[PDB]
């Protein structure tokens, strides 16, 4: 199952980004003030691909088909199919360590689902409070507001 | 499979470097953090840093930030450790270690956290003196059981194999741990009981090798 | 950083009792503690992780629990190569931060020392050192003193001891000491002695010898 995750991060910006994928760190909150989800080549995504449903789930990469890869999305026929799993967004991290986004984590401009990368693709919703949302077939997941 | 191979045991002086290596075989050496711990002689583990050998993340222990520098080699997936100004408390057995990543407590499913995979360890002596091969002086019985030995002085460095009748006699036998003189060199004595009825009937000898310094001393201990 | 005590940090146990050892943590390390056992002389073995989880291939009597700042590790009945150092880490936070370590020996009956004092050979004393050595041999518990008497006065700063780790069948102890002078400081004096005090002497053991 590990084997599904892309692993095409190369910082040549040399921002950093890479060491908040292996260590929760201490999010940089200083320098903090429209796509449809079709398929995405896995040799541009670093790190896991989060489509929520609105509970997340993690997308592993696959060929143009459908069959699980187990690659660490080096081939070009690696891809992510994100249409196949629908309010629906997606959200991923390309190489160069930039926060891709399809529709993303946003139900509303206030809140966001929560997950395990959260902070990773979006290190400006840190001091956000958590809180357990019910609703439906029903879905347990949590959302951070402001 | 999964496992860190270590070596590189080297005796260095106060001041240089000393780099040692850690092969991974048997996991994606990309994904898993390299660490590397070391534990100075009857003391406690000290973690020293990491290196997460994708996107080159390194993090050290404050105190060893203006010393250690810790490198990758994804290509021989061999982690390095280089350590540089040594200081006679750097005196340690190194070890190296596999840490999980925050890739893996996530979106793997397969167990295993901490550092679950450790190298055998490497020995770094740091000190300013000279190899030198050991005096051996006897610890000749006294005038119904008896005692023996051998003193095993003045050398460096570790380590020193002592047996007695090339390797017959075993039982009754306590080889103490080396101590550090405050010359630099070690001592340590090797000792034995035996029935006080066969002294005289039976021969003991001691047999000392210190190869650091190719030395072997075979010495027959006697009464009087 | 996270300062990482254990509790307590020697602990004297026999063959089938149970065993808690207790981690404490300077902040909440929200269960990602890591249990290791070392014996002397090899790398250490990787117990347990995240307080509770069991290692690969380690046996169902290890156990741990615990949460937030304060974790315990448990062994439902001790067995013979369960008797080592037991050292917990956490990896909650950078640095990666370990406590001092517990040491489980096993338990038996008191048994007292076997002096023996040797003299200093001839053949050292021509290089100008004398070291005389005095011998504990087979005792426990590991407490003893040794205080060196030369023509009865105390020795203090000029002696060294080493003591070897617990035996695999007598499960004691055994101790040496080393009394370093000078060959002209050695041959001030006549008499040397090794007093001994162990909880398995009724009253003090002195061996001792002149020179001659
Ligand atoms: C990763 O995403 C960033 C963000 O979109 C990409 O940077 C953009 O690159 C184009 C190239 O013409 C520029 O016009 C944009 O201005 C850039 N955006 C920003 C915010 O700087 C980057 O190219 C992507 N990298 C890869 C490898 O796909
Ligand atoms: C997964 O990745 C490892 C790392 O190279 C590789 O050895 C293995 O063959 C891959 N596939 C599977 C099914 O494990």
């Amino acid at each position: 199952h590990i084997n599904r995750t892309a692993l095409n991060c190369n910082d040549s910006l040399q921002t950093g980004f890479i060491t908040s994928l292996f260590y929760a760190k201490n999010v940089d909150s200083s320098g903090c003030p429209p796509r449809p989800c079709d398929v995405v080549s896995a040799r541009t995504v670093c790190g896991p691909v989060y489509c929520f449903t609105p509970s997340p789930v993690v997308v592993g990469t696959t060929d143009k088909l459908g069959i699980p890869t187990y690659n660490w999305g080096e081939n070009e026929t690696d891809v992510f199919m994100l249409e196949s799993l629908r309010w629906f967004g997606c959200t991923w991290m390309n190489s160069t360590g930039f926060t891709k986004t399809c529709g993303g984590p946003w139900i509303t401009p206030r809140c966001l689902v929560d997950y395990p990368y959260r902070l990773w693709h979006y290190p400006c919703t840190v001091n956000f409070t958590l809180h357990k949302v019910r609703m439906f077939i029903e879905h347990r997941f949590d959302a951070a507001c402001n | 499979q999964v496992q860190l191979v270590q070596s590189g045991a080297e005796v260095k002086k106060p001041g240089a470097s000393v780099k040692l290596s850690c092969k991974a075989s048997g996991f994606t050496f990309r994904i898993y953090a390299i660490s590397w711990v070391r534990q100075a002689p009857g003391q406690g583990l000290e973690w020293m840093g990491e290196i997460i050998p994708l996107g080159g993340i390194t993090n050290y222990a404050q105190k060893f930030q203006g010393r250690v520098t810790i490198t990758a080699d994804t290509s021989t997936s061999t982690a390095y450790m280089e350590l540089s100004s040594l200081r006679s408390e750097d005196t340690a057995v190194y070890y190296c270690a596999r840490g999980e990543t925050k890739m893996i407590t996530v979106l793997a499913g397969t167990t295993g956290g901490g550092l679950d995979s450790w190298g055998q360890g490497t020995l770094v002596t740091v000190s300013s003196a000279s190899t030198k091969g050991p005096s051996v002086f006897p610890l000749a019985p006294s005038s119904g059981t008896a005692a023996l030995g051998c003193l095993v002085k003045d050398y460096f460095p570790e380590p020193v194999t002592v047996s007695w009748n090339s390797g017959a006699l075993t039982s009754g036998v306590h080889t103490f741990p080396a101590v550090l003189q405050s010359s630099g060199l070690y001592s340590l004595s090797s000792v034995v009981t035996v029935p006080s009825s066969s002294l005289g009937t039976q021969t003991y000898i001691c047999n000392v090798n210190h190869k650091p310094s190719n030395t072997k001393v075979d010495k027959k201990v006697e009464p009087k | 950083d996270i300062q990482m005590t254990q509790s307590p940090s020697s602990l004297s146990a026999s063959v089938g009792d149970k065993v808690t050892i207790t981690c404490h943590a300077s902040q909440g390390i929200s269960s990602w503690l890591a249990w290791y056992q070392q014996k002397p002389g090899k790398a250490p073995k990787p117990l347990i992780y995240a307080a509770s989880s069991l290692q690969s291939g380690v046996p169902s009597r290890f156990s741990g629990g615990g949460s937030g700042a304060d974790y315990t590790l448990t062994i439902s009945s001790l067995q013979p190569e369960d008797f080592a150092t037991y050292y917990c880490q956490q990896y909650d936070d950078l640095p990666r931060t370990f406590g001092q370590g517990t040491k489980v020996e096993i338990k038996r009956t008191v048994a007292a020392p076997s002096v023996f004092i040797f003299p200093p050979s001839d053949e050292q004393l021509k290089s100008g050192t004398a070291s005389v050595v005095c011998l504990l041999n087979n005792f426990y518990p590991r407490e003893a003193k040794v205080q060196w008497k030369v023509d009865n006065a105390l020795q203090s700063g000029n002696s060294q001891e080493s003591v070897t780790e617990q035996d695999s069948k007598d499960s004691t102890y055994s101790l040496s000491s080393t009394l370093t002078l000078s060959k002209a400081d050695y041959e001030k004096h006549k008499v040397y002695a090794c007093e001994v005090t162990h909880q398995g002497l009724s009253s003090p053991v002195t061996k001792s010898f002149n020179r001659g």
